[PDB]
């Protein structure tokens, strides 16, 4: 079952309208706060249709890398970068961009390669984490993921001035699930 | 003599000359070996933090009894400004592991008379109990201002008003102090020493601990024979102690608490 | 090494008291009895008792608006100094202005160290051969009305600097931004009748980090 | 291509995809040696200080002339709160000796036209120059806000009255900017790249610096070709800096500054 | 000290009004007449504050390449192509593109690349050249460097009609300066 | 020289009425003040009459360890404990005991023995430094050592409150002077 868990699938982002869309905007300008912020959890209600969360529902912990896929849909002629930082717990979400360099982020620059995968490190003070919470524990909720955009997206006339990125989500290389049980039933709808 | 004893950590050094030796808890030490529940590389090896922190504890007069105490919450004691570098670096950090190397001082005369208990204990109750109200992080893990009384502890001391009490016979905090003695410990006597040195590994639930909930360690000084003098005497008899933590590791660096 | 290695006007000292006399600090026409040994503009500082390492150069006239400047340097140096840090030993060469039979004499203090600007311990001696410093003395018609020495890197600085420093030199950062603490050779303080030019010669000298030399007008 | 590229600094890295390589100050390396000047060991390897710290710069915008510049001053740039643990270390400590290894960004596009000049240079005064007063502790070591102008530091500025100027040819913070280019240094042309990186080792005065006191390093941004670009292209063109003190090595451990 | 000049330092170009400027400009046309012209003297007005000139203001003679650098800072859709001459000295200034042409020339096509390093030939009817000098010599003036425009830029819409090309000079591989000296001393303002 | 530089000679400490003498006193009780502080300059008007300081006035320069020594002159009856403390500069002068033993730091216990050698370790950003100097500055002046009373001097009846510590400074083993030099003159008296 591994196997699903590492298929990049789509995380599900709010619309302007509060609709579930699997992307998010990005233009001309630097946010002083983050694009997206996604609670490290495979309880987030941002993968919660995701393989990687309707598999990881069907266990009790997991250990190891996440991945993280965005997709840059907007034009050739568009470029940009984003800032994209984890931020490991203790000292709550980071609030600015000087916060959120100094957690682990990689810097992700626009132009002939698409998509940049990135792995959320597996960093805990134990070696397993729970899947799901009632209340979030030091065991089930490890941090943030916020994209920041470092420099405007930036583009010439003729272009629309807002730019959709995919996201996607998935377990690492050594990411592992363990411990087979069943979840929180539910109405479909 | 043989009871010249000088112990350096970084740029501090303590110094006593009337030791009975030092006695490591459980045989052991801690190593400062990495926490294998964590992938980040914890930070380690900070001389500036692998030190000796010395703090005023209390004040001995002879209207102390047997079994009346003072409780040092470790790592929290150290954890205010006060803590240097140790201090400021774990407050940037979800966890950190260590032992502890301690020396608890206190003098008084061959004139003087009366004995105290030093030791260290994991999970020792390091709570308010002059109140019925629920623990908090501000109240939990402090330094005792005031030494504590035995009695309400032996049965332990549920945080329940005092008529709901009544039908609470025993409570988990429980300290059996006649049996203290089974802690990793020494004894200052008056008569023989002026220093107690103890060092204890870490030990606790889990691999590394998220310190802001938890004091794994405490250091207790009990009085085992009431302080005596006559006439003349010095009447300001007072307790000290160093404290230093032993390779300490942290991990999951992040902004600061507050 | 080489295109440093040779003497340029470097300052220039005045002195209207004998040489068996007290030596004591004088201006006159901008011009002192004693020198601050370095390269770069050195001048009476804010009513300093002895010249101090300035931080920019000044016409003598207040009217003129042309040369001479009031301040002491090795113009040489300055207009050309392509580097921000330097080290060498220093060959200094001290030239009577005139064909009068010389009688002087110099006392050399290393970089930093006491100026002893005290009275004479014995009557008639110059004061400022009244020392273990190293000091020369030159009189009579035998002479050749000058004198040159060197003297080595004396400076507790491991560098100095060419042209700015960007601090300042005391730990209540009250000093004179822009000046190094001890960024000199020392001083030589000189007792006699005469007016005499001195020169600087850069020996084994060495540059560290280049940076631009001086502006000059575009033509 | 062969233009991307990314450098991990603890628990930070940098990532570009047009870097031109990146340039080594002297060709030379900071690489952690203790100051033979001190008895004290040093404090070093600290992980939590060996990272990059980003901080915004300034805004391009086509008012800018050439050799109009940008500095920052260091370490100072870095001893604020945003200096993280190289920070808090750094103040209580009296001495400090690193390197630095630094990547300034800024991105525009194909359409539009400008380059700077991205320097490292020793004992590059970062007084202010917008008056005739004493530089002070508080005004001495500050990243400039404004792009400073070019004209008044071609035979450098005294701290006098504007009268007393006319009288003072030349000041030793001077700087003839026709020759920045021979610090080390890179270029970020526009239709070119998007970053520049650095490094540089530690040169100064002495073995180890009273960094209170001084700042040694002063990186430095000024444009070389001013800003263009036509009516629909982007107008807010920023730049940026990744700054990483390269092994650094305290000594004279103290209680902090303020 | 060589080792400063062989560093590429910035020329001093005449803006519209008579403003110093690190540039010059082109646009969507040939002019039939050079954008720039430098005469090769080390004494040019034009290199006057380069690092070249402020070194070999203290030293006598010269020998060696000379490399002129060019940058085009234009946008990335902007193309042309420049005609760089070196004309040696005897028969004066090269008054048209057939002249010019005529002489020691090099074809630079603007692209990927941004900039065009030239080289000046050594070319003198004496082993070394004078820094300066009083009236221009056969021995202290060796010709001109002129750029013509080839072909014209060439650009789409939404892009504006003036580029900047930036210009350096700095000592070749083989340049040398000897005998130091000091230059006419003047007041810095 | 440096043979009398390692004799330990007595440091001037002030009397109640402001007169010199060659020890501190103490009692039974434990201030939250330093019993005598002393800055680490061999220009310290408190050694100014010990042979350290005489020769050290006729050199420029030192380097090496210092040597504190402390003699108890109480009764055989009296106890106590003492933090000698040294604490280097940058951050100033240390206010409370918790600041000094936050320094270099040795506890002097009473007993059979009579005296403390106490080690200024040579701490400093240079090889050198100053003997004397007109301002203080970071190669003349090398922070602070203070005495603390740990605990208070103890004994029993029939005892004078008051104990005295003779105080003398020298050089340590690897205590060096350098470059003979005259200090400031003065008149005797």
């Amino acid at each position: 079952l591994l196997s699903l868990c590492k298929i990049p699938t789509f995380l599900g982002n709010l619309d302007s309208n509060k609709k579930r869309i699997p992307y998010f905007s990005a233009t001309n300008s630097t946010p002083a706060t983050p694009l997206v912020t996604y609670q490290v959890t495979l309880s987030c209600s941002c993968m919660a249709n995701s393989m990687l969360a309707a598999v990881a529902r069907n266990f009790n912990q997991y250990r190891g890398s996440l991945n993280y896929l965005f997709v840059f849909t907007g034009s050739a002629m568009t470029k940009g970068k984003f800032l994209i930082s984890y931020t490991p717990p203790g000292a709550g979400e980071p609030k600015t961009l000087d916060q959120a360099m100094q957690a682990t982020y990689a810097i992700w620059d626009l132009g002939l390669n698409s998509s940049y995968n990135f792995t959320v490190p597996f960093i805990s003070p134990t070696h397993y984490r729970q899947t799901s919470y009632n209340t979030p524990t030091i065991t089930s909720v490890d941090g943030w993921l916020t994209v920041w955009q470092l420099t405007p997206l930036t583009y010439p006339l003729g272009v629309p001035n807002d730019s959709h990125i995919l996201t996607l989500v998935s377990g690492g290389d050594d990411f592992t699930l363990r411990m087979p049980v069943t979840f929180t039933k539910y109405v479909p709808q | 003599s043989d009871r010249v004893s000088s112990d350096t950590a970084g740029n501090t050094a303590t110094n006593t000359q009337s030791t009975v030796g030092r006695l490591f808890g459980f045989g052991q030490r801690h190593k400062g070996k990495h926490p294998a529940s964590c992938a980040d590389t914890a930070t380690d090896k900070v001389l500036a933090a692998e030190r000796y922190y010395t703090i005023k504890l209390a004040s001995w007069t002879k209207t102390q009894e047997s079994f009346d105490h003072i409780r040092v919450p470790l790592p929290h004691a150290l954890a205010g400004e006060n803590g240097g570098v140790f201090s400021s670096t774990l407050r940037r950090h979800y966890l950190c592991k260590c032992g502890w190397r301690i020396q608890v001082q206190c003098n008084a005369s061959q004139f003087h008379a009366g004995s105290l208990l030093v030791f260290m204990a994991p999970e020792f109750d390091t709570s308010n109990h002059s109140t019925e109200v629920e623990p908090r992080a501000d109240t939990a893990f402090k330094v005792d201002a005031n030494w504590q009384k035995h009695a309400q502890i032996l049965t332990g001391h549920a945080y329940v008003n005092t008529t709901t009490k009544v039908n609470v016979p025993l409570a988990l905090n429980h300290q059996n102090f006649w049996q203290w003695t089974t802690y990793p410990h020494q004894i200052l006597n008056l008569r023989t020493n002026t220093t107690c040195d103890l060092e204890v590994p870490y030990v606790n639930v889990c691999p590394t601990s998220s310190w802001t909930q938890h004091a794994n360690w405490t250091l207790v000084i009990a009085v085992l024979t009431p302080l005596q003098y006559s006439q003349g005497s010095a009447t300001t008899i007072e307790i000290t102690a160093s404290i230093q933590p032993v390779k300490p590791v942290f991990n999951g660096l992040r902004h600061t608490v507050v | 090494s080489f295109f440093y290695d040779r003497s340029t006007l470097s300052s220039v000292l005045q002195s209207t008291s004998d040489v068996s006399s007290k030596f004591t600090p004088s201006t006159a026409k901008n011009l002192q009895n004693s020198i601050l040994l370095t390269p770069l503009p050195s001048d009476i500082v804010n009513n300093s008792v002895l010249p101090e390492q300035e931080r920019w150069i000044s016409f003598a006239s207040p009217t003129t608006q042309k040369p001479p400047y009031k301040t002491k340097q090795d113009w040489n140096f300055i207009m050309f100094s392509p580097f921000t840090y330097y080290k060498c030993d220093l060959e200094v060469t001290l030239s009577k202005n005139d064909r009068e039979t010389i009688s002087s004499v110099v006392r050399y203090v290393p970089c930093g160290a006491p100026s002893d600007l005290s009275d004479q311990t014995m009557p008639q001696t110059p004061s400022l051969a009244d020392t273990r410093d190293p000091h020369m003395w030159v009189v009579g018609q035998g002479t050749t009305n000058q004198i040159s020495f060197v003297i080595p890197y004396t400076s507790p600085l491991s560098v100095l600097p060419s042209v700015w420093f960007n601090g300042f030199s005391n730990f209540d950062n009250s000093s004179r931004f822009g000046v190094a603490p001890n960024a000199d050779f020392g001083r030589l303080l000189l007792q006699g009748q005469g007016t005499f030019s001195v020169h600087y010669r850069y020996k084994k000298m060495r540059v560290f980090c280049p940076r631009p030399t001086v502006f000059i007008p575009w033509p």
